[PDB]
């Protein structure tokens, strides 16, 4: 599954 | 509108440490992360860390977090990274950006311009900067070429402009070429209408962030 | 690392053709939960920061020209430029944000073939500026040709010359996707003076024979 902090400006619904 | 204006092009010697800025406008600061990318010669953009531009929490890629530092000044809306015992070969455009904001209310992604960062034992030298006059060897079919020669500087980069910006159709600004000395040199030409040499007038604009150069050479037939 | 494979290396189509790029992760970067694949595509010019063209993938950024689009899912990425115009001229990087640390690809070049055009060449001499300062440099500039391959050589009071110059070349032209080359001939003040005839001789395929581009001092 995805890193959400690989991002923190990555925030799809 | 949403920016990101970094500090200009640095040199720093091996093992000194380089802070680059990051200045943010047009957007609320505190709601995103701020990533720092580099970019190094023919190598693949490599990212280095992001800030949380609220909390100040950050994150630092395997390879910098022994020598990476990255802060915020939400007073200033102003992101910087520090990059610490530099090598000669941390050489590269370091950028700041707001990579790929994609939440239920944005769908955006700014980059900072980009910072040059050299890394060498070698003296900084600021350029001396030539006209490159328009001429009857420098004119063909109603189009006149004419230029200015930036000389014998270190390190890169030297921009220019023409009549601070509003010059911009036929400007050819070319790659830097590497003196046997070790310094650089470049040329930038425009080609203009050659009817009207007697009435327009034509400065290009050179920058040398490195050495504080600032120099608008008018360039006369 | 989610390593990014982008194939071709370089690839060069005429005005208006379709062009396609590949980019290939290491890893899958699709995600069920939503349908989504957290893959983007950027653009890049010299001396510019990449600019976001596509995201999600396939979602291409308001404001981007139609003919840009992007395909694919899990390993396997596509961009397509429908028809490929003047200002396409770039490198094109795929991207990840599935996992840290963020990664890009290798690029792809995309480059533009044309007509042939022969090049313009102008000669200027040193400035008296220069001159002061004990050095001369003389700069001879080969405007707007394709192809880009162009040889210079430097004659100096009729003797062609070796070693004393530097040249370097443009990237492709946005606007009418030409190049073009500056090449400077450095001597010094002494060297320059004791010499008539400084000259420039420009080979192209557009030229039938070289041209030379001379001035007296």
């Amino acid at each position: 599954n995805p890193d959400p902090n690989a991002n923190p400006n990555v925030d799809p619904n | 509108q949403r920016q990101l204006v970094q500090s200009g092009a640095e040199v720093k010697k091996p093992g000194a440490s380089v802070k680059v800025s990051c200045k943010a406008s047009g957007y609320t600061f505190t709601s995103y992360a701020i990533h720092w990318v580099r970019q190094a010669p023919g190598q693949r953009l490599e990212w280095m860390g992001w800030i949380k531009a609220g909390n100040g929490n950050t994150r630092y890629s395997q390879k910098f977090q022994d020598r990476v530092t990255i802060t915020r000044d939400t007073s200033t809306t102003t992101a910087y990274m520090e990059l610490s015992s530099l090598r000669s070969e941390d050489t590269a455009v370091y950028y700041c950006a707001l990579l790929t904001v994609l939440t239920p209310d944005d769908a955006f992604d700014i980059w900072g311009q980009g910072t040059m960062v050299t890394v060498s034992s070698a003296s900084t030298k600021g350029p001396s900067v030539f006209p490159l006059a328009p001429s009857s060897k420098s004119t063909s079919g109603g189009t006149a070429a004419l230029g200015c020669l930036v000389k014998d500087y270190f390190p890169e980069p030297v921009t220019v402009s023409w009549n601070s910006g509003a010059l911009t159709s036929g400007v050819h600004t070319f790659p830097a070429v590497l003196q046997s000395s070790g310094l650089y040199s470049l040329s930038s030409v425009v080609t203009v209408p050659s009817s009207s040499l007697g009435t327009q007038t034509y400065i290009c604009n050179v920058n040398h962030k490195p050495s504080n150069t600032k120099v608008d050479k008018k360039v006369e037939p | 690392d989610i390593v990014m494979t982008q194939s071709p290396d370089s690839l060069a189509v005429s005005l208006g053709e379709r062009a396609t790029i590949n980019c290939k992760s290491s890893q899958s970067v699709f995600y069920s939960s939503n349908n989504k694949n957290y893959l983007a595509w950027y653009q890049q010019k010299p001396g510019q920061p990449p600019n976001l063209l596509i995201y999600w993938a396939s979602t291409r950024q308001s404001g981007v020209p139609d003919r840009f689009s992007g395909s694919g899912s899990g390993t396997d990425f596509t961009l397509t430029i429908s028809s490929l115009q003047a200002e396409d001229v770039a490198v094109y990087y795929c991207h990840q944000y599935y996992s840290s640390p963020l990664t890009f690809g290798g690029g792809t070049k995309v480059e533009i073939k044309r007509t042939v055009a022969a090049p313009s060449v102008f000669i200027f001499p040193p400035s008296d500026e220069q001159l002061k300062s004990g050095t001369a440099s003389v700069v001879c500039l080969l405007n707007n040709f394709y192809p880009r391959e162009a040889k210079v050589q430097w004659k100096v009071d009729n003797a062609l010359q070796s070693g004393n110059s530097q040249e370097s070349v443009t990237e492709q032209d946005s606007k009418d996707s030409t190049y073009s080359l500056s090449s400077t001939l450095t001597l010094s003040k002494a060297d320059y003076e004791k010499h008539k005839v400084y000259a420039c001789e420009v080979t192209h395929q557009g030229l039938s024979s070289p041209v030379t581009k001379s001035f007296n001092r």
